[PDB]
């Protein structure tokens, strides 16, 4: 037997290894391919269970270029290097997020 | 029966409730007369026309058979389609609609078998019912959960466990990565585990695993009870202690109780998980009884936030459960257009003897807005409930990350799971343990009606 | 299913709830194993024995098939008699007894048909339920009606 | 005359019948069959007479009837009558009605010199109608987080004259010393010198302060015995309002109606219920006329409590009656019927009354783990304070339990064990200077495999 | 014990509770150590002294044995008189006074037997208790009944009767001339007769018999219950349906419950008949237990409008009924008991009495009593109504005789036979089978006080 | 002599800390009663929690005292700052026959 080591988690994909630029890219084009609007959020670690994270700028409505989203992630992380950074994708049909995951765990 | 209750030229009004009965008639009766009998027996049930009828408008206040079809691949049975004016029923009462449709006619001796296949609830009647207390999107927002199906465990053994030991299993599961644990449908308040003690220790477990994971946890506390006063007392204690979700057995507890409980859940912000215990008594026999898709619709109107959904018919009632509009589709047993309007949809719940090796086919058949409930597939892990939960949770995510990447996750099943175990020892050990458009149509039609209206 | 849930030597206790299921089994299953399955599916429903079971007294907390009979004039079906200890249920809850007996097992694929014929409610469980609000004799006294069946009309 | 209707030696009791055993000391002229029959009639259908209204009913069903007579070992003046009562004679879930019915008339019967109720057989079908303990042993242990040892309590003295805050100070000192519980005396209600609401605030304050400073759940049996049900419940609600885990009631002097209601309230509210048996010696001391405490034991389990004070042979008889799931007949211990409790939980046996460190080995050896050990002067009387006496007792209890677990004979080896522990404990060392379940588990296994057989 | 608790020079205060204990000690005990031990065991619980005692006024908070007397006879028993300051007890709580006196001392190993004979309730403590909901005089005004004992019939069999058959026996009794019928002690809510159905038909019986006699009628509907909530629910339903009187088993249902029922009865104008079920467990052994006169005072403080009272006998009847009862050792009354304005309680006679007992019962109990005939009523050969009339005729002729000056107990057979020449029911029935002291004290006190 | 207050840990925490011989005896006593030994651990600030972390699973049918004692030391090594508790599950009572903190 092997003992289960316990640690904080951060919802979808957090039970998998952190994502390289390649894996992040594929999630973003998945969202764009779904018609969802990419969005970026950040918050202090201790506050990650908050319903309302700081919004980085505005959602990227009509955004087709993955790379522009990937750069805005970098810029958000560079502005707040101690914060967790989240990617979300808005689904205006369902008034929900199609997808959301923590890009950097801070 | 025929001359008054067979109306082949009647076109259903949009306010009408429609039913589809599969009738297997006795050898010496014609299809016209049997349809008209089922319509009469499920609305006026008149065996002799008397003077009090002449005090009423008999042409309005009656069900009416208006079409008959063959059953493909069955010359002995036929489909009878019946319209009921919206005025025959009490508003906002699945109890009354149910009783009216199925309360008298299944004992009709002149038929060999009777099966209610589908019911068309018109929008104008949908608007009179409370619906899910929350629904998929509200719940996701309340629980702050997006982009993946949710994951649950059903605690076993159903019997013999003290309140505290039961909370221990719950704690081990939740802390390893499941969102939800679940009371069995038989777990109410038995001698070996009184409900008040169960609620206290489960909530303790819920809070401890939530603090240790940073993700919101829940456990469907079963409030199925002998009496409405006991049901509501149990629900109130779950709210009092902070519990986000409760459970009801809506068939065996019954629709009156379930409808009231869903009303109470919306008024109190408690999520409501619905178990379908007893359904196979009603819905297994393809010749006699009520099809599960009817029982699906009744539950959406009556109210629930999750519903256990357990091939083509299966995918059909999931749509009926979750989507805003579902077109007619005989290949998936859907006999009428069903419009739900703004009435929210319900999480579909998959349970029953599933483990990690089912995960690709489950993410692929059910999609995101579903709950994947592992009974023995979580507890049976040779390392405990936490490792079993983590394995299921890793397998779930990797299948979601594969699919978002475009891969044929069901075909490439054993490969996505194998690349995943290379980082989760817990998922690897579990793999040696066990062997081996509905949305888009609904959106396409809302946009169509948004620009053109009637077109 | 059979080795734990078929107990042909068990004699029902008087506190036990008893059920009689008419089982029509699928062609390739023996009657012993089908009785034991119906007992398991209507009480513990275990498909894999796990560690939490070992925290409990597994011999007590389970339904048990204890007798099988033929259905007179039907060689395809048989009667399975099953005992459930009174502790499996919430007192004064037909809801709980009903749900327990019939909430899971009628979907058992390994059977062609299942029919619950009779249920033995032991006195010690009858005493926990409220019963008729009045009953025949109280009602007759309240309505001052004796010596004849009562007569009613259903309005149409 | 009673004999013809009420003496039925051919009757074998139904399993649903309430059975009673009376020790009857008849007057010199009366023979045993007629005494047994009168007792049976005067405790069911209270007459020998046949009036016309009786013929309206089934006189044969609706009666108690005596069905067996026995000598009393070593007492020719007395004999046992065993009497059966159909379950239908009694209101369900009401020990008040079974009590009244059994003992509310017959004890004045002049044709008997002495009448003593020895035992009552409650059938499983009637037990399932009563609420029982609000929690019982195993649930209370879970809530309090205490396993593997007897629980430890102290009763605050003086019972009279202490203000609320002074009282809480003796409570605080005891609890912080290692005792699990402190205790209102039976007479502590709401007297002018310590009004009940003030006592509850300061006791709870002491309870929280000692719990903070020890890391172990603490409680204090707050006495809600009151002039009226309204006052009883108000006091109970306030103890819950402030967070007290355990309350207390004098079930005999407050009464069976109030106590059943209190137990119900407790189970509905998650508050443990410690039961005091005040007045019982008025009833159960005289071995020729009254009600034996073992009967009072069974009525409490059915009415509801989580603890009961239980005080050789009979004493551990009624302890088994109080805690175990099934108790077989045993006349060597005064148990005259098998008593089946089913799933109704057992109640902590509480030992109190003039005990100190030196009684610990015998107490652990006799009561076992599922007991509370209440120390009056044995904690207050320590010469370094309450905290040290509490610690001394706690150490001596734990040493006995570790010694017992290790295979030692803690009674035969009492002095050595306490001395060897005295070395690591100045409090215990100076304190030393100043002063059954197998059966119920076996029957459950056998009934699991064989059932009725 | 004797050092602290034997206080022979202590003269009790008018505000003290006093208890008189008949102690039977083991052979080698001095009477004063036993008396001091009983004072201590019924007040402080101990003889020792721990450090917490010194935080308190030990001189005030303790019971005092202040006198010891011989028992005429049992030279192995003595009376110990004990005083308790009023402050040891919660006000308005017979439960707390009772617990404090008898909750502990009766297991004392050092005596062979302990018997609580009497308790002096000071007027300052009586005034804190609710007392009878109505009492003798208010009840006579409510029922409009003066000049005679009241008559009652306990319905039998206690068992097996439907509500409606039960109501039948009630109706036939009440219409015969009895004032009251009575639920038995054991009648609560059994399967053969649920309480709600019984209450309805009894009340039907009561109104039918009242309308056919023009006399107010009652039936003691027994609300003794498993819980206070059920007790109160049953009492409320009797009020809702118009029933004028209910019943409670005050010892077996219990003092907390009964004190609460009494106060609800006064708040709601419902008369309250009290049954002393199980008193004999407690009060029959002359060497160990609590004497029924203690139980009688407990009930009057707690609250009752009737009470079953079976030399000693006429002592506790005075205690139950009069405003002041002077000490009278010849009746086992060991203390003056002052009740002040607290109303008195109807004395209830029952148990196997019939018409032949009538002259004596009127003679012994007097007018302010209820005389309860079980089989003496139902057992009449012509049915319940005839036997009620027989008992009512006998009672009324015994009372007319007493008023006329005759010795009713000696001229008994003559009084009865003469009135049976006007009543067939009576004649066939024969063939089948303190105040002046209390008022003298009030006048004396009104004139010169002390 | 004045009394020195400190945090305690339920059964046996008023006795001196247990060496290996004493721990084994409690383990042997629990097996002798037919209870299932179990091992839990938790951060010190959290010792009053109802739910500690489970170390592995309970040791059902276990007769080897020395293997339970090993897993205790194994658990200590993995969580050197945590309190370690030995428990003994009583299946008949649905309680714990024994529970005490092995390492504080």
């Amino acid at each position: 037997m092997q003992d289960y080591k316990q640690s904080l988690k951060y919802e979808t994909f957090s039970y998998l290894p952190p994502m390289n630029a390649e894996r992040i890219r594929a999630q973003i084009k998945y969202a764009i391919a779904q018609g969802w609007s990419p969005g970026i959020e950040h918050v202090e670690v201790k506050n990650s269970m908050n319903q309302y994270w700081y919004m980085w700028k505005l959602p990227f409505f009509g955004e087709q270029n993955v790379d522009n989203v990937l750069a805005e992630i970098e810029a958000c992380r560079s502005a707040y290097p101690t914060h967790q950074v989240k990617l979300v994708a808005y689904d205006n049909y369902a008034q929900s997020l199609g997808l959301a995951f923590v890009v950097y765990r801070g | 029966y025929r001359q008054t209750y067979w109306m082949p030229e009647y076109t259903p009004l949009d306010s009408d409730i429609l039913a589809c009965f599969k009738i297997t008639p006795q050898p010496g009766v014609d299809r016209e007369e049997a349809a008209a009998a089922v319509a009469a027996e499920s609305s006026t049930g008149t065996w002799t026309t008397v003077w009090t009828d002449l005090l009423t408008d008999m042409d309005y206040y009656k069900g009416r058979a208006y079409r008959i079809e063959d059953v493909p691949g069955d010359d002995a049975a036929f489909y009878a389609f019946i319209a009921y004016p919206i005025d025959l029923f009490e508003e906002g009462s699945v109890v009354n609609v149910f009783t009216s449709l199925v309360g008298n006619v299944f004992g009709f001796k002149a038929v060999r078998g009777l099966r209610l296949e589908d019911v068309r609830f018109p929008l104008a009647y949908v608007k009179t019912c409370g619906g899910p207390p929350h629904g998929i999107q509200v719940e996701r927002d309340k629980m702050n959960k997006y982009g993946r199906p949710l994951l649950g465990c059903t605690i076993k053994p159903k019997l013999g466990l003290s309140a505290k030991n039961y909370g221990r299993a719950v704690y081990e599961c939740l802390r390893g990565g499941l969102d939800f644990t679940k009371d069995d449908e038989n777990i109410n308040s038995q001698p070996f585990m009184r409900w008040r003690d169960r609620f206290l220790f489960v909530q303790d477990a819920t809070e401890t695993a939530e603090a240790q994971t940073g993700e919101r946890k829940g456990h469907y506390l079963n409030v199925t009870a002998p009496t409405p006063e006991e049901m509501y007392k149990r629900a109130e204690f779950a709210k009092e202690i902070g519990a986000p979700i409760i459970m009801h057995d809506y068939i065996t507890g019954g629709f009156t109780a379930n409808t009231g409980l869903a009303k109470w859940c919306q008024d109190n912000g408690v999520l409501l998980h619905i178990h379908r215990a007893m359904h196979a008594v009603i819905d297994r026999n393809p010749n006699h009884g009520i099809h599960f898709r009817v029982l699906t619709k009744i539950l959406r109107l009556s109210g629930g936030d999750h519903l256990h959904t357990g091939r083509a018919s299966t995918l059909g009632w999931i749509d009926l459960l979750r989507e805003s509009f579902i077109p007619e589709d005989r290949s998936r047993g859907i006999f009428f257009d069903q419009d739900w309007g703004s009435m929210p949809g319900v999480f579909a719940v998959a349970s029953g003897g599933i483990h990690v090796w089912h995960m690709p086919a489950l993410v692929n058949i059910f999609g995101d807005d579903s709950v994947l409930q592992f009974g023995g597939g979580t507890l049976g892990h040779p390392w405990g409930n936490a490792a079993g939960a983590a394995a299921n949770r890793v397998a779930l995510e990797a299948c979601v990350e594969a699919r978002n990447q475009g891969r044929d996750i069901e075909k490439e099943g054993k490969e996505i799971l194998t690349a995943a175990a290379q980082h989760s020892p817990e998922l690897k050990i579990a793999m040696e343990t066990w062997k081996e458009s509905g949305r888009d149509l609904a959106r396409a039609r809302r946009e169509a009606l948004s620009q053109q209206g009637k077109a």
